[PDB]
């Protein structure tokens, strides 16, 4: 491929968001515990949000 | 005697005689017409017209239509058993201990 | 738009109680920082600002060539 | 009149002026060896004596 | 690199390699002297060698590949337009002295580093000592003013107090009407505008404050110009010399070592020939500097440094 | 940074003299070695604040 | 101010408690940064001798990228070891005198007594 | 000067430092001292010139008038104490004399008048060993004293360093006496620090002595001891002018470099003990110490000034000196901010 | 504390202000220097003398020698400056304030 | 933030390993790719801000104005391509790494969860703006444009640091998010009067306040043109996100003690109008309406009213969108005659069509011409203002009969009239120019149509 | 020194005019004598009498900045009968400045002045008022 | 053969380059050998394993 250069910020902003994904996995201390938003998990779950 | 020896300075270069076809980028035509292209492609057909598209069918800022609609219910409940609309005490006075006097 | 891109509302309140719990922690604990240090210089019985002084292993204990001593 | 002078003076043309005479006063020494170990020895007469620094 | 303290401490010793035949020597005299050969002759039945005269070019041709370098990136001066008018207001011909100054001084460096690494005598030509006469007809012909005179003498007193005296400097003494007969015959149509007052006062200076100071600190043998083409009796005077005479002989290993140190490195003696004395003839406007040096840096083997150029033919760069 | 290397590498530099109350040569003592011995023993290794007060 | 705990065994870069505490990993992104500082020294080298920037001298980057690495994961070892000294001191001091620090009863906002300054 | 004496003289002088590292005893404490001064004197006359001989003189002659005020503090302690051990003194004015020592030894205003000349008397690599490796020791006495320093002495002398050397610094043209006020300044703020918590003293001097060995490598490499020089650096490199301009930027204390790293945490320990109105003053001087930072970098990166003709022999050739480690110290003076907490090992 | 100590004492500091203010000479302060450790080594000695610390008997000596190891270094500090200047003159010596 | 902070310090070197002849098409283009991506952070709830992660967070206010500024860097790059090409390509990278740079911490001062990381690279960002101001500059006065630039903004926030610290040691927590909740009352002292001072004087600094606005029209006659739009844009922003990060901490202390800073606002915005009815110069002319435009911002911030608060953001987010363009209007005179005089060229209008028709919606935007964000903005801080008392609409009203006076009059010389006999170089519309003008002027007609994205944080 | 500020600071302000003008008058002697010691120190006097002179020079003018600067703050204090206002400082402060000025036969310098230790001398009674330390003593 | 003399960096040190490439081998076998140390034995210290 001649168009190396042209694929950099594509892939910045897709390890980017890969990061950012990977963040909030760390920030799950009160996932579906709150005392508004709270609701029983259903039947093919794991998990309230990724 | 002339003091510190420097070349005679540059005159006003002018880009409309070398190529009459130039868009004020640079002087190879190829690397102007790509110039032009990309700047009035990724910033007048792509980000102007797909944000406005964006923002015009953003999924309810800040729930303001939300509020309409559960406003819409709740004076439908307060108008239906003599409630007031709105009262002075934005929370319960019987849970406030009131401080002494 | 809202299935695609935009996170959903649990997933950011939760964030939100989770940052404030963190970092609510880490000011009582810097508060409790700050307590610690001033208790311990003014007082001296803890192991920070252990201040050096003489060894006693210096001490020679052998008997002396003069009784007073 | 406000613009470009008083305002263009009181702020900044001052401090810069006080610093340029403080810059001036402080580095006109002479280099000589004897003024250095006079001031040292009335820099010491100073702390030993009007401070009290041994209190 | 290839030599350092740590040679020293390793047991380098450059009086180890300095036998009788490590004689520094210089041939100097006037413009058609007939020395140029003269002393390549010294170089071709002593053991020796002898580069040529330090010219406008020198170091273009020792540096790179050789093929010396346009007038715009180096020495920005013109010998012939100085022979032409010698009274230009834009003062090229103290440019064109600086040049040939600083080439004397890369000249006399590389000489002395060849002396001190390889224990060879070095034959050359016009050495740094002799050359400041040149400037003194350039001030009693009116062509330069009192301000660039002293930038010289400014300049030569900071560079030359770290260096020695050669060991023998030969002189070839030719009459001034002969020496302008030859000059007349060269041929050369750019060298037709020499002036009598020009060779005149270059054999006033030269024979009236060079010869007692050069006297001193070196040998000196007056030669003539009919016995200059008598190489016999040159070479002869030559080996028949007592070497009494300058510091050559109070130099032990370390001052020397320390003059090997100071040598090898370039710019530390290029370091004082532009120093930040304003000058009207020499000063380069910042523009022209920068365009200047962007136009050298585009010349090939010049980009990078000596063997990291892959436009000349350098493999391996990346191990490199 | 009182770097201690006489305690890294056990050996003995400057320990021996500099204390009234060492180890003397044919053991001669001072002429305040109890008081020497009472005041480190008393005032080893709780801190120097707490020595003085 | 924790020259006391390192009173009794001096010059120690990593004493025995230290060897009890979980090692950094090799992604955390402090010891990227430290190689990338040494990759930009690496690049500097190769640009003041007038070397090609991006070329010359892997051999040189690659001793650069390793040395700051190492020398960046032994330090940052003696971080955390030293932060977490200070946390255990911190615990051991605060349950060891309770009478100098009490306890706090958090009152709620119906009856703790605020003053409201109108904005107008 | 010969290899193997000038190695032999720099092994006493790291000699004596190391013994005033490790001793536990004060006249081994005076004699590492001794060790250093008479180390330290040849290497300033490695040239053999008047100014040599006139800045070896003043530094002698300082030296030993602090030398022997610590030997009277020291005998003081000796005679109200009966010991030796490198302590906290037992006496108020075995406290002065031994704390005016140290002032003299360091060269902290009011007792800066021998640190310029002396700075401008010698070559560039005996400035770098005296303003790098003379302010090793006598913080290492500091810090083994600081139970006994008196408070309001020692932030005295803090203050009348920094405004001093600020002051010194705004009208001054040659480099050397720059780098003695700049020294002068950057004392002042390391020892301001030095009752409150110690391990920001030494974060600050390592901080300092890394940035100031920076500064000085790099006036070794372009071989410039004057500010015209220093603006001719622009023709010889561009790259010299990048890096002087980005480090005497980290030395003025803006982020995010790693010269706004000490003396921004300086604060972090003088608000927590209610003191507001000195690191502010101090931060003002601070600002006075970057306007003449920011006057030199005008005059050497940020505008190129006319050249000779000359310098085109110098494009023949590359810089064939030696720069011991330069990129790593460049790299530690710029961009140490975001491993600010690395200053836990210093504990 | 005594009286010999504060005539000890009183001495150094008395040769401490001969220093510390100058007489246009070199060597004279060079002697003033010695003094001021003069006095340092007798009250030292005193000091053990009567405190009967025999270990420490090593220190005034030593004390003593090292003085000399810098004093002759001052005396190597007074020839250069006979060797660029004619006399030994301080006022002389201002050649570094530029 | 993570993903558009590694799309900027991934293209840098893309800026870096570009060809010698496609570095500003490629810059363009990715920079114009991060400015759509940069849409994704309107994601915003009525009641809850888009706290991404510990360090990072943006709520209704902040992201305004990241898009502002990752949609400024490509306009800047536009403006600063024609004098560069002359320029060596190593300092035409620099150049372009600068404003990377320099878009890096403006994206990293908004979202600072931490009021510490805020301040840490809101004067980090001091350091690409004194390069670019005292190396790309065209006169000898940008040298004295780099030190009172400096030395100004450095001197009103070296206190305020302190002041942060004391924070630190008095909350235990500087954190924004922590903040809202943990909020004391501040009573009514000399301390407290000194900490308001601290807090208060960076960023009256930065806005500028009068009296201290020395430091705006010195940095702006001289600047290469893409520091002047980032200067008059988005840089005095970060003294308006200081006021509404700052000022939840100083009440009730703020209601008796800025009385001064509003008389001092609101008389010097009068000054200044009338120093623009006064003018020769057009940067100039445009720096003095920057700054009357920032004073009635900082009266808008200190009467604290949550219309106010509306008004104040559409005004900050107009003026800066004005500012830049009409600072285009000026390069590109300045382009075309060498100088920057505006009685010099005249009746360009009969030369010069397309310039003139942008020129008048520059004027008309430049006034408060309904329905424009401008006047919306305008027009809340006027009935804030005017709730905050009665007389203080006479105080506006003769500024807005002014600040109509100038912006007509800077037009009309430059625009109508005899054309100047002696200028014969005035060429015809450059595409790149034009192209840049409309970038800058459609996104300011757009946003009428939907003003709720810039109507602050609590729309 | 350390007994001349106490004393300053040991009788309540505005109460009696003389003993606090010459508290304030015996500071700016020893301030005086400090910094003209300090400059014939540095700066060589041509002669005994010109140091002696350039001595009395700088004692009396700080002599008359002290008791001036004391003088005003006791009216101001006794006129407006507030001991607890800075404004008499501040007043105090610009009459030092309009001394300085006119012992140094200057206008511009008088301005400055007033302006400068009339703020340093409001720094100084909110210092004493809000209990500011300019040295602290180590806590944590 | 471009340049007129032999440039000492003109060729590659063979010696030099295969010392930094054993030290730099070393260093990294070093650090994950005692990264490896560390991890079991710190899963050895607390038992979880
Ligand atoms: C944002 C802060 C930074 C500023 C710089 C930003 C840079 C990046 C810019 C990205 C692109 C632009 C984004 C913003 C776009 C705003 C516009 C937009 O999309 O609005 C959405 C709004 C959305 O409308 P809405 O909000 O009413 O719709 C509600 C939403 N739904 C449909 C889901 C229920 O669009 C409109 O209002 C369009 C209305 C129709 C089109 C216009 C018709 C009339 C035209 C004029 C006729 C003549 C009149 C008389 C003239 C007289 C002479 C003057
Ligand atoms: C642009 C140039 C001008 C800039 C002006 C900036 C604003 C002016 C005031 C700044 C003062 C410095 C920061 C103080 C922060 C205090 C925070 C706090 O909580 O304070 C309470 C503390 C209170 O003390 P405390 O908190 O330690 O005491 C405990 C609490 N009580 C009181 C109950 C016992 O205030 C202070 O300690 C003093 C504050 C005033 C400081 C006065 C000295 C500085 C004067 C201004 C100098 C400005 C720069 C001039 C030069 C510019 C460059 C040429
Ligand atoms: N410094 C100088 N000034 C003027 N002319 C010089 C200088 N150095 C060398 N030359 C000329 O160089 C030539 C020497 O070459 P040759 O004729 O081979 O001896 C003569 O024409 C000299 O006049």
């Amino acid at each position: 491929r001649d168009h190396w250069i042209h694929v950099l910020v594509p892939v910045g902003f897709v390890f980017g968001y890969y990061l950012d994904r990977k963040n909030d996995e760390k920030l799950a201390a009160f996932r579906n515990k709150s005392l508004l938003y709270k609701r029983e998990l259903k039947p093919q779950e794991e998990v309230t949000w990724k | 005697t002339l003091r510190w020896q420097e070349d005679p300075e540059p005159e006003d270069e002018n880009l409309y005689e070398k190529n009459p076809d130039s868009h004020g980028y640079d002087k190879d035509p190829a690397v102007d017409v790509w110039n032009m292209r990309v700047v009035f492609f990724f910033g007048f057909s792509i980000v102007l017209v797909l944000g406005s598209t964006f923002v015009a069918y953003l999924p309810d800022y800040r729930m303001q239509e939300w509020a309409r609609r559960e406003a819409e219910r709740l004076v439908k409940y307060r108008e239906a058993h003599g409630l007031p609309l709105m009262e002075s005490n934005c929370f319960d006075p019987s849970k406030i201990q009131l401080p002494e006097d | 738009i809202a299935r695609t891109f935009f996170d959903a509302p649990e997933k950011n309140y939760e964030r939100t109680m989770a940052i404030l719990q963190i970092e609510s922690e880490k000011a009582e604990l810097r508060l409790k920082e700050l307590e610690v240090r001033r208790l311990m210089r003014a007082k001296g019985d803890g192991p920070w600002f252990q201040y050096p002084t003489i060894d006693k292993a210096l001490i020679d204990h052998s008997p002396k060539a003069t009784p007073d001593n | 009149l406000l613009d470009l002078i008083w305002l263009e003076t009181i702020l900044p043309k001052t401090i810069s002026l006080a610093q340029m005479k403080m810059s001036t006063t402080i580095t006109s020494q002479k280099g000589l060896i004897k003024l250095y170990f006079l001031s040292f020895l009335i820099t010491i007469l100073i702390s030993t004596t009007l401070l009290n620094f041994h209190e | 690199l290839q030599y350092g303290p740590l040679a020293y401490i390793l047991g380098e010793k450059t009086t180890k390699k300095m036998t009788e035949n490590s004689k520094l020597i210089t041939v100097d005299g006037n413009i058609c002297s007939g020395k140029s050969k003269l002393a390549k002759e010294v170089a071709e039945k002593l053991g020796l060698k002898h580069f040529p005269e330090a010219g406008i070019h020198y170091a273009d041709s020792t540096t790179g590949d050789g093929k010396p370098l346009p007038v715009r990136f180096s020495g920005n001066c013109s010998l012939e337009k100085f022979y032409d008018d010698p009274k230009s207001n834009d003062g090229n011909s103290y440019r064109l002295q600086a040049w040939l100054y600083a080439s004397r001084l890369l000249q006399y460096a590389d000489a002395l580093e060849h002396l001190l690494s390889t224990g060879q005598g070095v034959v050359l030509e016009r050495s740094i000592y002799s050359d400041f006469v040149f400037l003194e007809a350039m001030y009693r012909q009116g062509f330069i003013r009192k301000q660039c005179v002293d930038h010289y003498n400014q300049v030569k007193k900071v560079t030359v107090c770290e260096y020695l005296p050669p060991h023998v400097v030969i002189y070839v003494d030719v009459p001034v009407s002969e020496v302008q007969s030859r000059i007349q015959k060269k041929g050369n149509p750019h060298e037709m505008k020499i002036t009598s007052a020009y060779l005149q006062d270059i054999e006033n200076v030269y024979k009236g404050t060079f010869l007692p100071e050069m006297s001193e600190k070196c040998e000196v043998l007056q030669y003539s110009a009919w016995e200059a083409e008598d190489a016999e009796k040159v070479v002869e005077d030559i080996q028949y010399l007592k070497y009494d005479k300058g510091p050559w002989l109070d130099q032990d290993d370390r001052k020397l070592h320390n003059l090997r140190m100071l040598v090898q490195d370039k710019l530390e003696v290029l370091n004082y020939t532009s120093i930040p004395v304003f000058l009207p003839e020499v000063t380069i406007g910042a523009h022209q500097s920068d365009r200047v040096f962007q136009e050298f840096t585009e010349l090939p083997g010049r980009k990078y440094r000596a063997g990291y150029n892959e436009d000349v033919g350098d493999k391996w760069i990346w191990l490199k | 940074p009182f770097f201690d290397v006489q305690k890294k590498l056990g050996v003995d530099l400057d320990h021996w003299m500099t204390i009234q109350s060492a180890e003397q040569p044919h053991r001669i003592p001072a002429r305040c070695h109890a008081f020497e011995k009472e005041w480190i023993e008393c005032a080893h290794g709780i801190g120097s604040i707490r020595a003085e007060k | 101010m924790m020259t006391g705990r390192q009173a009794r065994a001096p010059l120690q870069f990593l004493p025995d408690e230290a060897r009890s505490l979980p090692p950094p990993k090799l992604t955390d992104p402090r010891l990227a940064y430290i190689g990338f500082l040494g990759y930009c020294s690496g690049l500097i080298d190769n640009a003041i001798r007038r070397r090609p920037v991006l070329s010359a001298g892997l051999h040189r980057q690659f001793l650069y990228i390793t040395s700051f690495v190492f020398v960046g994961y032994y330090l940052l070892k003696r971080q955390d070891y030293m932060y977490a000294v200070r946390d255990h001191d911190m615990f051991s001091y605060i349950k060891s005198h309770p009478e100098d620090f009490p306890e706090k009863d958090k009152k709620t906002y119906r009856e703790v007594f605020e003053e409201f300054h109108p904005v107008r | 000067m010969n290899p193997i004496i000038l190695i032999i003289i720099l092994m006493t002088v790291m000699l004596g430092t190391i013994i005033v590292m490790i001793s536990t005893h004060w006249l081994l404490i005076w004699i590492g001292f001794e060790m250093n001064m008479l180390a330290i004197i040849p290497i300033m006359m490695k040239k053999h010139n008047p100014r040599a001989t006139e800045a070896s003189t003043k530094y002698f002659l300082t030296q030993s008038t602090a030398s022997m005020l610590l030997m009277m503090a020291i005998i003081i302690n000796l005679m109200f104490s009966g010991q030796w051990t490198v302590m906290k003194l037992f006496n108020p004015m075995a406290s002065m004399l031994m704390t005016m020592a140290l002032a003299m030894k360091l060269g902290m205003a009011p007792f800066h008048f021998w640190v310029p000349e002396v700075t401008q008397g010698i070559p560039l690599s005996s400035g770098l060993i005296l303003l790098t490796w003379q302010k090793l020791a006598p913080m290492s006495v500091l810090y083994q004293i600081l139970p006994s320093i008196n408070l309001d002495l020692i932030l005295t002398l803090s203050i009348l360093s920094i405004t001093i050397g600020g002051w010194g610094g705004l009208n001054q043209t040659q480099l050397r006496k720059i780098m003695a006020y700049s020294s002068i300044a950057h004392m002042g703020w390391m020892t301001a620090v030095l009752l409150y918590n110690p391990t920001m003293t030494l974060l600050n001097l390592i901080i300092y002595i890394i940035m100031t060995s920076t500064m000085f490598t790099l006036f070794m490499a372009n071989s410039t001891t004057t500010t015209l020089s220093l603006s001719h650096t622009w023709n010889k490199a561009p790259i010299m002018t990048i890096l002087v301009l980005i480090t005497l930027l980290s030395m003025g204390g803006l982020p995010p470099l790693s010269g706004f790293m000490p003396k921004w945490m300086i604060i972090q320990e003088m608000t927590k003990n209610d003191s507001i109105i000195l690191p502010t003053l101090m931060a003002i001087t601070a600002l006075l110490n970057l306007y003449f930072y920011m006057r030199l970098t005008y005059s050497t990166a940020l505008t190129m000034f006319p050249s000779t003709n000359n310098m085109k022999m110098k494009w023949q050739f590359p810089t064939t000196k030696r720069m011991t480690l330069l990129p790593t110290m460049t790299v530690l003076s710029t961009m140490l901010l975001p491993l600010t907490p690395i200053l836990s090992i210093l504990e | 504390m005594s009286l010999v100590y504060m005539n000890i004492m009183m001495a150094f500091t008395v040769s401490l202000t001969g220093l510390l203010m100058y007489r246009s000479h070199l060597m004279s302060s060079l002697l003033c220097l010695e003094g001021m450790m003069l006095s340092l080594f007798i009250l030292a000695t005193l000091m053990i003398l009567n405190s009967h610390f025999t270990l420490a008997s090593m220190m005034p000596i030593i004390l003593l020698v090292f003085a000399a190891c810098e004093a002759a270094l001052g005396l190597s500090l007074l020839v250069m400056v006979s060797n660029t200047y004619g006399t030994d003159y301080v006022q002389n010596l201002n050649l570094l304030q530029c | 933030m993570l993903k558009y902070i590694i799309p900027t310090m991934m293209l840098m070197p893309l800026t870096w390993l570009s060809k010698n002849s496609m570095i500003w098409i490629n810059t363009t283009l990715h920079s114009l790719l991060i400015s759509l991506t940069s849409l994704l952070l309107l994601n915003q709830f009525g009641d809850n801000s888009l706290n991404f992660s510990l360090t990072f967070f943006s709520d209704s206010l902040s992201t305004p104005l990241l898009i502002l500024t990752m949609w400024l860097l490509p306009l800047m790059l536009m403006a600063s391509q024609h004098h560069l090409s002359k320029e060596n390509l190593a300092r035409k990278k620099l150049f372009i790494s600068m404003l990377i740079l320099l878009q890096l911490f403006l994206i990293m001062t908004f979202t600072a969860t931490e009021l510490i990381f805020f301040y840490i690279m809101f004067e980090a960002t001091l350091v690409p703006t004194l390069i670019i101001i005292t190396r790309w500059g065209n006169q000898t006065e940008r040298l004295n444009a780099g030190l009172y630039f400096l030395f100004y903004t450095l001197a009103g926030s070296l206190p305020l640091l302190v002041a942060l610290i004391y924070i630190q040691n008095t909350m235990g927590s500087l954190n924004f998010l922590i903040l809202q909740y943990w909020v004391q009352p501040m009573p009514n002292s000399w301390s407290n009067t000194f900490m308001w001072l601290a807090c208060m004087m960076a960023f009256m600094v930065k806005m500028p306040l009068y009296g201290l606005h020395l430091w705006l029209p010195k940095a702006h006659v001289e600047a290469p043109i893409a520091g002047s739009m980032v200067l008059a844009a988005i840089l005095l922003k970060l003294g308006g996100y200081g006021m509404m990060r700052i000022t939840l901490l100083l009440n009730p202390i703020t209601d008796f003690m800025a009385y001064p800073f509003i008389m001092l606002s609101l008389w010097g915005m009068i000054m200044t109008s009338s120093i623009c009815l006064r003018q020769t110069d057009l940067k100039s002319l445009i720096a003095y309406s920057s700054v009357s435009h920032m004073a009635l911002v900082i009266v808008a911030i200190l009467i604290q009213t949550p219309w106010s608060y509306m008004g104040a953001t559409a005004l900050m987010i107009a003026h800066g969108l004005t500012s830049s363009m009409l600072f285009c209007l000026a390069n590109s005179n300045y382009e075309r005659v060498h100088s920057r005089t505006m009685i010099l060229a005249r009746g360009l209008q009969t030369l010069l069509p397309l310039m003139a028709a942008w020129w008048l919606l520059a004027s008309l935007t430049n006034l408060a011409l309904p329905p424009s964000i401008n006047l919306i903005g305008e027009l809340f801080v006027v009935m804030s203002t005017f709730s905050w008392s009665n007389i203080t609409i006479i105080l506006m009203g003769l500024n807005m009969v002014i600040t109509a006076l100038y912006s007509l009059y800077m037009l009309i010389t430059t625009q109508r009239g005899k054309h100047t006999h002696h200028i014969n170089n005035i060429l015809p519309s450059f595409t790149r120019e034009n192209a840049l003008m409309s970038l800058h002027m459609l996104p300011l007609l757009l946003l009428s149509l939907n003003p709720k994205i810039i109507l602050g944080p609590l729309y | 020194a350390k007994t001349l500020l106490h004393q300053y600071w040991d009788i309540p302000e505005g109460t009696e005019c003389h003993r606090k003008t010459y508290a304030a008058t015996s500071i700016g002697g020893a301030s005086g004598l400090v910094v003209s010691a300090y400059s014939v120190a540095l700066k060589t006097p041509t002669s005994f009498l010109e140091g002696v002179a350039r001595t009395g020079r700088y004692t009396f003018t700080a002599a008359a900045i002290g008791a001036i600067f004391g003088l005003t703050s006791c009216i101001s204090a006794q006129v407006r009968e507030k001991p607890d206002d800075p404004l008499n400082y501040l007043i105090g402060g610009c009459a030092g400045g309009l001394t300085l000025g006119a012992r140094t036969r200057s206008y511009g310098i008088g301005a400055a002045a007033c302006a400068y230790m009339g703020l340093t001398a409001a720094l100084v009674k909110m210092g004493q008022l809000e209990g500011w330390k300019v040295f602290a003593e180590p806590k944590v | 053969k471009f340049y007129i003399q032999e440039p000492p960096h003109g060729s590659p040190n063979w010696l030099k380059v295969g010392l930094t490439l054993g030290t730099s081998a070393f260093l990294w076998i070093y650090l994950i050998k005692q990264h490896n140390e560390d991890v079991l034995e710190y899963k050895r210290r607390n038992g979880l394993e």
